[PDB]
């Protein structure tokens, strides 16, 4: 939580996927539980986000009324 | 001799230390005051 | 699905100020305990 946001905060970015490859890959030779929230393609839960969750619920939701709609 | 020289050991051992006083004042309120502003960019992130 | 996101976002750094201005309250603390034993010491 200390590197976090002082790797973005020497950076000026909001998000840490907008983080520089030459900042990111810095991360992750002293820490190296970054690697799922940063080398990865598509997770079911969107990476880096506080609502994380809360967007997770909001999904399935969707996902079942289509699966209405359409039947 | 041991009057003039030793009395001065007094004012010896305060202004080498006023120095090393404002030391830990300029890198414990740089220290702190960077946590400050860690946390609001740490906000902003949150938006 | 981006109402539900963007109101929880809102929300949530709703509380981190509260966090930090119990943070940065210290700030016109901090300033005055580190002064005041120098003047007296120079007084």
């Amino acid at each position: 939580a200390t590197a976090l946001t002082e790797a973005c905060a020497a950076e000026r970015v909001v998000r840490p996927h907008q983080l520089s490859p030459a900042g990111q890959a810095e991360l992750l030779l002293r820490f190296p539980a970054l690697e799922v929230p940063l080398r990865h393609p598509r997770p079911v839960l969107p990476p880096f986000d506080i609502a994380a969750e809360v967007a997770f619920t909001a999904r399935i939701h969707l996902a079942c009324l289509r699966a209405l709609g359409q039947a | 001799q041991r009057t003039g020289r030793s009395a001065l050991a007094v004012l010896i051992r305060a202004c080498y230390r006023l120095q090393q006083q404002l030391q830990r004042t300029r890198r414990a309120l740089l220290h702190h005051s960077d946590a400050v502003l860690t946390s609001l960019h740490h906000v902003r992130m949150l938006l | 699905e981006q109402v539900v996101v963007l109101q929880a976002q809102r929300t949530a750094a709703a509380a981190a100020l509260e966090n930090a201005a119990m943070q940065a309250a210290e700030l016109p603390v901090d300033i005055e305990r580190r002064l005041r034993p120098i003047e007296r010491n120079v007084h």
